[PDB]
């Protein structure tokens, strides 16, 4: 076999909104359907069993519905701690099968990042590589442009970004941009600048240091 | 409290086998069926199989009949799953779970997961560098640790031996062109509170048996 389909794998919702996650089975599963919540840290919890029975300790904002092939998990009023991936699972037949999951993207009010720049440590430099790090802390939405400038020359192809999962309390993201240079290239330049563009910023913010 | 405590991450060679443990506590082991679940890259969930701890009877997903073997040790309340003839398709997170009966069956408790990486590449422990500003007076200050050039995933990072959690962001690892991983862990503090502590990141890389503490020097003084 029974295929469980969660057609919508990425679902946007606003805090306080009603949210509906849908699952369809390839054949009737006679209400033998459970829902699980997986947090960004990989922890899994049972929410709903046998279509509509709330697991003890689960908030009453969670409910389940459906029959035959078509099942839904409904969050009556979305809270920031609900950021997670939701999976359905049938136990009508062996093998037990799971839907592909639905990850929430929580919509909150715009917040600009606070920006920080870190030079490489001597401890790293002595081994022949320099990492320069730019941090964008606690912002929304996810879209941000981070441009490196070295002695006022725009850089390309020598940085990598990483982004946290949305925070369970404030629904924000944080992002690192890491510029990687050889020691020799690092010591050839003076000014290292991180330029940040974001919806919450009325003009771009630059953080910089002099070597 | 019911707990399913899984064994640590494991790097293993293609063709080898690996055995994952699930040590249970806080309930009568023999009274609940244990099920195992695989989560790959794509975060797709698969049911592998289950075992009746009371008599050792097993049910397998036919996709896993030639891959997995489930066993129990009743005396230590522990389930085991052994995966044989490993390929890179077996790189995944593996969960143990308990089945509750309410014939309404659900997996009511889940272990923390075990990341198995199947690779020919050798383990390498991370180098841990301080992230500290060139200089100070804003409303927040940031500092961090750069956890560079390790294989395989994962690493764990705490601050001040788990005493500092508020305002910590530990980034997901990025795969570098070198085929080694790197991440940063940062913490922000309100400027007024910055001086109220020291900042030490604690980095654990189990596959290399690496444990590193790095104190990020605040630079408070001036001559």
């Amino acid at each position: 076999d029974i295929q469980m389909t969660q057609t919508t794998s990425s679902l946007s919702a606003s805090l306080g909104d009603r949210v509906t996650i849908t699952c369809s089975a390839s054949q009737g599963i006679n209400n033998y359907l459970n829902w699980y919540q997986q947090k960004p840290d990989g922890t899994v919890k049972l929410l709903i069993y046998y279509t509509s029975s709330l697991h003890s300790g689960v908030p009453s904002r969670f409910s389940g519905s459906g029959s035959g092939t078509d099942y839904s998990l409904t969050i009556s009023n979305l809270e920031p701690e609900d950021i997670a991936t939701y999976y359905c699972q049938q136990y009508s037949n062996l093998p037990y099968t799971f839907g592909g999951g639905t990850k929430l993207e929580i919509k909150r009010t715009v917040a600009a990042p606070s920006v920080f720049i870190f030079p490489p440590s001597d401890e790293q430099l002595k081994s022949g590589t320099a990492s320069v790090v730019c941090l964008l802390n606690n912002f929304y939405p996810r879209e941000a442009k981070v441009q490196w400038k070295v002695d006022n020359a725009l850089q390309s192809g020598n940085s990598q970004e990483s982004v946290t999962e949305q925070d369970s309390k404030d629904s924000t993201y944080s992002l690192s941009s890491t510029l990687t240079l050889s020691k020799a290239d690092y010591e050839k330049h003076k000014v290292y600048a991180c330029e940040v563009t974001h919806q919450g910023l009325s003009s771009p913010v630059t953080k910089s240091f002099n070597r | 409290e019911v707990q399913l405590q899984q064994s640590g991450p494991d790097l293993v060679k293609p063709g080898a086998s690996v055995k994952i443990s699930c040590k249970t506590s806080g309930y009568t082991f023999t009274e609940y069926i244990m099920h195992w679940v695989k989560q790959s890259h794509g975060k797709s969930l698969e049911w592998i199989g289950g075992i009746i701890p009371n008599n050792g009877g097993t049910s397998y997903n036919q996709k896993f009949k030639d891959k997995a073997t489930m066993t129990v040790d009743k005396s230590s309340s522990t389930g085991y799953m052994e995966l044989r003839s490993l390929t890179s398709e077996d790189s995944a997170v593996y969960y143990c779970t308990r089945r509750e009966v309410y014939n309404y069956y659900a997996l009511d408790y889940w272990g923390q997961g075990t990341l198995v990486t199947v690779s020919s590449a050798s383990t390498k422990g991370p180098s841990v560098f301080p992230l500290a500003p060139c200089s100070r007076s804003e409303s927040t200050a940031a500092l961090g640790c750069l956890v560079k050039d390790y294989f395989p995933e994962p690493v764990t990072v705490s601050w001040n031996s788990g005493a500092l959690t508020s305002g910590v962001h530990t980034f997901p690892a990025v795969l570098q062109s070198s085929g080694l991983y790197s991440l940063s862990s940062v913490v922000t503090v309100p400027s007024s509170n910055f001086g109220t502590q020291t900042y030490t990141c604690n980095v654990d890389h189990k596959p290399s048996n690496t444990k590193v503490d790095k104190t990020v020097e605040r630079k408070c003084c001036v001559e």
